């Protein structure tokens, strides 16, 4: 984990998100969406168990992105949790919420659920 | 389309 | 938002979560479980829309909480994604997920759905 | 249980729902829609567990519901999975997930999460 | 849809569903856990969109499998919410919410959120 | 609005 | 293990 | 029980 959280991630979408993940537990980085172009770039920021079990358990983690930069602002926010599993195949599963902000009024619509799964190649 | 996507 | 969410927050339980939402949409704090003794407290970290509408829209933000702490170390972390909503009796409702680290036959149990409304009071 | 599920259950919003638990763990009725008019009812099906246990645990249970009726095709379906807890305010506490039928492009949206809470009044 | 519904499908995981899709949207069948022994069977009954778009929309569907059986109880229920897509690989996307009875106290880890995409193969 | 609210 | 699964 | 709890 750590080290190996630390880098480049793909998922099956080609959204590509780089993090690096501290010592102490900090994850940070920055998700871009499909295109790639210089800003479709938002900032993230999450969190992820830095002394996770030794036996062949994943590591729990989850960040957050608010859908808002210098050219977009799609008021809205997604967070994923999941968790990293190493090997010659590393990736992390995750589910993830999307949710927009709302009136009271339609509240009832504004949270997506979905999984991504992310590998480094 | 949403960012998360494009 | 940003100056309306800074502050301390309480859910239905007890648990209190304590954020600081900076003029750029980032979110740092502390969650303390209840009981509520020194430390039952973890880092939280996420993310918020700075330039939210100006409509009675609500303010969509998710943080993030890894349970390790000097104390714990629960191999989970949850993330909570929702919105703010101020005014009179502000509050931010949320739908979280909550991952703990399997191995990949018991991935399935991995995570746990719910919901959450923190209030001021 | 069962006996204890039969009947009209309201939620927060006003829609209403009418089921009939069924010795061995079916569940049938209709749900309408705020206004109450006519047809803004839909047909419901769900499975509960007939035999829960004994010890003061809630009653596992879900339904379904396809927002297709003979006024309305919203070309959607909500299932709703919970549990029942009776006692003098029994109430059912449910957490749903919406699914819109979209081409593979807007599958990402379409499902929404949310939850519902229904009460005897 | 309805005919293209109705039949075996698979998940990733080997588990078997067979469906009925009735003419007026109901779903009837039953699930299979892995092994495939005489009765690991349980009855699933659902909804689905009998009138969706004629555009390459999915069609909308969800479906509810309480744990019971007689031979055994996990006091539990799953409902899958998705869309099936037709053609040559036809499929069906789902997620899934499973929620066990719980007393009050332990209600927060009542249901853990998945997906599942089940092939006729 | 959707009929599971409408 | 659960039913869903095993 | 878990930390995000007691």
């Amino acid at each position: 984990a750590e080290a190996g959280i630390t880098g480049t991630w793909y998922n099956q979408l080609g959204s590509t998100f780089i993090v690096t993940a501290g010592a102490d537990g900090a994850l940070t980085g920055t998700y871009e969406s499909a295109v790639g172009n210089a800003e479709s770039r938002y900032v993230l920021t999450g969190r992820y168990d830095s002394a996770p079990a030794t036996d062949g358990s994943g590591t729990a983690l989850g960040w957050t992105v608010a859908w808002k930069n210098n050219y977009r602002n799609a008021h809205s926010a997604t967070t994923w949790s999941g968790q990293y599993v190493g090997g010659a195949e590393a990736r992390i599963n995750t589910q993830w919420l999307l949710t927009s902000g709302t009136t009271e009024a339609n509240a009832w619509k504004s949270t997506l659920v979905g999984h991504d799964t992310f590998t480094k190649v | 389309c949403h960012p998360q996507f494009c």
